[PDB]
DNA sequence: TAATAAACTAAAAACTATTATTAT
DNA sequence: AATAATAGTTTTTAGTTTATTAG
């Protein structure tokens, strides 16, 4: 299934940091 | 106040830091003559308990201990210290196979 | 800093025991005060204790008020508690031979505490009621105590043999009325929130809520 | 079950990657080298237990043990160490590329059957269970042409065999990223290279599952659940011991000494006490240990407590994720499918006495049904289970003075509502790593190769709001209707 | 400044490896 | 000479020092 980390399948592909957003 | 008869030498290493410094303090308090284990003038070369005569040669960097001295446990000496008397050295000599 | 706290406890013979299911005000008061005191001395709070007794034979207080101070006997001067004195209390504090008044011991306590303000600077003070209201007491000296508390503002904790609210006897009823007027005049809603029991203090610490741990 | 992950990377040698990609940019060789630094760093910072080997084909020389033509290995299946990174990093750029080519091989043809041969034979040698296995590729060929269609067909057969075996193939465009110029016929034998490059740092994972806890809801019924620690700090790499120059750890003879004998404290000679007033109240470690016995390790359920009555003011240890299971008692998950279906009476919290370890007092805890928020992309968000919040005691409080002193004017609420409404954050949880831990990592890689420091940065915890204020508008200062400034 | 982040030594249990010890 | 208890490195955890804010 997709959405799993490539290094460790079964754990999720986490998107990197994005900081704080200002709306 | 009886270590004066022992021209002793308590080792800094092996003999625990606190244990060692307490042993030299008790020696000097008892009037014990502190003298190195590298030459004559020693009544008792007292060294670590678990180390043998060959280890005495290796740690002292010698082929033989300087003459005139006797080798014995510090446990006996501490017993004499606590009891404030002196006991025989037999039954507590550090093991000398050579 | 100076928690000048004393012990004006009620002792007797018919109140040192009680009916089964209702612990004696004497024994229950002793055990609850010892529990709080052991917690305090394990915390080592800066407090000195003075012990004075009413309900035992004779009156051995420094002043007996011309026999008005009924059976008021003092034991301990204002000093740091130790284990020997608390075990002495837990051992020899025994059923008294009679019953007596408590505001006498209280006013002796205020007198000695105001006199012994030296050494340690007197600060916030907490005191606790020790009365089962089943004795023979008067309801007239409320004026002196009300003048003293309206000029000193001492925090008070009420104790009883009961935490139903209808089991109080007629003398218990009149004592409840007078102390209720006193503490509604003193604290108000807090005084109502300070109404508790010896048996309640066996399980409740909120009786000594007058002291707080500030951040 | 733990398993492992075997990863092997193959590079051709035909000058199609020694070339600079007709650009001043990184060569396919160079970008693969940076990708492999990224992979090695990621493996080291994560569980480094995985083995990585270095093998090259299409080469003039041979050092593979089988000694088939155009195959040259460098590294065995080993955990990537510092020396591995240095020995692969010493061969990059033009000078590193040319020295590597003269020590490895400048380029030759490919024999697919031989390489599949040697990979099967090598992967036979694994001596442990293998949770995953993958081979990543980075080559410029669109489809096999140089080899005869016989080699292509037998490579297709072996590729089907290995795909059925479990190993899979991955590739990225090299001639031009995007569109479709690679794998026109590898489409049968079967950006993103940036992800293979350095994108994710400070990684770690766990494949364990905490023990079976026994619900002691009453004496009659005890059920089986699986507890799970889902939140805790990631820690500091241990200062394992070493020596000035011999570089060798120390043992310990740490034992308390007694003035009486040259020996140490005996376990009797050491004896516990405490200064309470005028007493050295005398006990032993045994008595203190025996004191703390209350009841068995588990949850001694006091009973449910309606979660409709709940508070947020109290806070304690981070929560624990309990999960339904059927390990050693039947009918467990049968009734566990219940209590997650209703939010009017089955959301009710469970005020419970919980002893986590043998010889531990009971600790107050409360239950929250954490419904499997199974994310729409299937990513079961807030997984199906239980969020357990540990409940306070009467010592979680240091008294505070009352601060209800003011309820200010509507002009101030209007201006600061305007101020704060211009900033809202989507609440990206992964948006800030540990700058302290990452800085320690950077110290480590500084001591690794040659750097005084390789990276000099924060994990974005520094305030960018020096530019947000103008983004929000400097009006925050003119919305100070305050006559006297607080900071003076 | 005579407590307090922050560390910090000890420290059960957890997730496996097994392993025997009654199973012919 | 057949299974059936346990075993046993690895991983957090937490009441002890440890320096730096502390009557």
């Amino acid at each position: 299934c997709p959405g799993e980390s490539l290094i460790n399948p079964g754990f999720k592909s986490k998107k990197p940091a994005g900081g704080v957003d200002f709306d | 106040e009886w270590l004066s008869s022992l021209r002793a030498h308590v080792v800094r290493t092996g003999i625990g830091r606190a244990r060692a410094e307490l042993f030299e303090k008790q020696i000097v308090q008892h009037g014990g003559q502190l003298c190195p284990a590298q030459g004559p003038g020693v009544t008792h070369i007292v060294v670590d308990e678990g180390m043998d005569y060959e280890r005495a040669l290796r740690l002292l960097r010698l082929p033989q201990l300087p003459p005139g001295a006797q080798l014995v446990k510090s446990a006996w000496l501490s017993l004499c210290l606590q009891e404030r008397r002196l006991v025989d050295v037999a039954g507590f000599s550090i093991f000398i196979p050579s | 800093n100076k928690a000048a706290v004393v012990l004006c406890m009620d002792v007797g013979f018919t109140m040192s025991n009680s009916i089964p299911g209702i612990e004696s005000p004497f024994e229950q008061a002793k055990k609850v005060i010892t529990m709080f005191v052991q917690r305090q001395v394990f915390a080592e709070n800066k407090d000195e204790i003075a012990l004075v007794l009413f309900g035992t034979d004779g009156t051995d207080n420094p002043l007996s008020g011309g026999d008005q101070y009924q059976n008021i006997t003092v034991h301990r001067h204002l000093m740091l508690p130790d284990f020997d004195l608390l075990e002495d209390i837990e051992s020899k504090i025994q059923p008294g031979s009679q019953q007596a008044d408590f505001l006498d011991a209280l006013i002796v306590s205020m007198d000695v505490i105001q006199h012994e303000t030296i050494g340690k600077k007197f600060e916030k003070r907490h005191i606790e009621i020790f009365t089962d209201l089943s004795s023979r007491f008067s309801k007239s000296q409320l004026d002196i105590i009300i003048h003293s508390l309206k000029k000193c503002d001492i925090s008070l904790q009420f104790f009883l043999p009961f935490s139903p609210l209808k089991g109080i006897t007629e003398q218990q009823k009149e004592g409840l009325e007078i102390v209720k007027m006193v503490m509604i005049s003193l604290e108000g809603e807090d005084g109502l929130d300070e109404i508790y029991s010896f048996s309640e203090s066996l399980r409740k610490l909120c009786v000594f809520k007058k002291i707080e741990r500030h951040s | 079950y733990s398993g492992r992950d075997s990863l092997i990377f193959l590079v051709d040698a035909s000058k199609a990657m020694f070339e600079s990609q007709s650009e001043d940019e990184l060569t396919p060789f160079d970008m693969s080298i940076q990708c492999i630094q990224s992979v090695y760093i990621s493996k080291i910072i994560s569980s480094d237990r995985d083995l990585l080997a270095v093998v090259f084909y299409g080469t003039e020389k041979d050092k593979n043990s089988v000694n088939f033509k155009n195959i040259y290995v460098l590294q065995e299946l080993d955990n990537p160490g510092a020396k591995r990174i240095l020995e692969l990093d010493q061969f990059k750029g033009q000078q590193g590329q040319k020295r590597f080519q003269d020590m490895m091989g400048h380029g030759s043809d490919y024999s697919l059957s031989e390489v599949l041969w040697v990979c099967a034979n090598l992967f036979s040698d694994v001596q442990f269970k293998m949770s995953h296995k993958r081979i990543m590729l980075f080559t410029n060929e669109d489809n096999p042409h140089g080899n005869d269609s016989a080699k292509a067909s037998r490579a297709r057969t072996k590729a089907g065999d290995l795909r059925d075996t479990g190993i899979f193939l991955d590739l990225m465009h090299l001639k031009k990223p995007g569109g479709f110029d690679i794998s026109l016929f590898y489409r049968d034998i079967i950006s993103k290279l940036e992800d293979l490059l350095r994108k994710v740092r400070a990684k770690e994972t766990r494949k364990r599952a905490l023990s079976r806890l026994k619900l002691k809801l009453n004496k009659d019924i005890v059920i089986s659940v699986g507890i799970y620690n889902l939140v805790q700090k990631a820690l500091k790499p241990p200062p394992i011991k070493l020596y000035r120059e011999t570089n060798e750890p120390v043992k310990t003879k740490t034992r308390t000494f007694n003035t009486s004998t040259g020996g140490l404290l005996l376990p009797s000679d050491t004896k516990r006490s405490q200064i309470y007033g005028s007493r050295q109240i005398i006990l032993e470690k045994e008595e203190t240990e025996e004191l703390k016995r209350f009841d068995d390790p588990g949850l001694m359920l006091m009973g449910f407590k309606p979660l409709v009555l709940l508070k947020k003011h109290h806070y304690l240890r981070p929560s624990l994720f309990v999960y339904p299971e059927e390990s050693l008692v039947i009918g467990s998950s049968t009734l566990f499918s219940a209590l997650l279906i209703k939010c009017l009476e089955k959301e009710v919290a469970a005020l419970c006495r919980y002893t986590p370890r043998r010889n531990i007092p009971p600790y107050f805890v409360a239950l929250v049904p954490q419904e499997e928020e199974l994310d729409d992309q299937k990513i079961q968000v807030t997984p199906p289970g239980f969020q357990l919040v540990f409940l306070p005691f009467a010592d979680d409080k240091r008294k505070m003075p009352f601060t209800e002193k003011i309820m200010a004017t509507p002009e101030q609420v209007g201006k600061m509502k305007a101020i704060v409404e211009k900033l809202r954050f989507t609440y990206r949880s992964d948006s800030f790593e540990n700058p302290v831990l990452q800085q320690h990592f950077r110290n480590l890689e500084a001591l690794a190769l040659d750097l005084m420091e390789p990276e000099q940065a924060v994990d974005l915890t520094l305030p960018k709001v020096e530019a947000m204020n103008k983004r929000l508008g400097s009006l925050v200062d003119e919305f100070k209707e305050l006559v006297y400034p607080p900071d003076y």
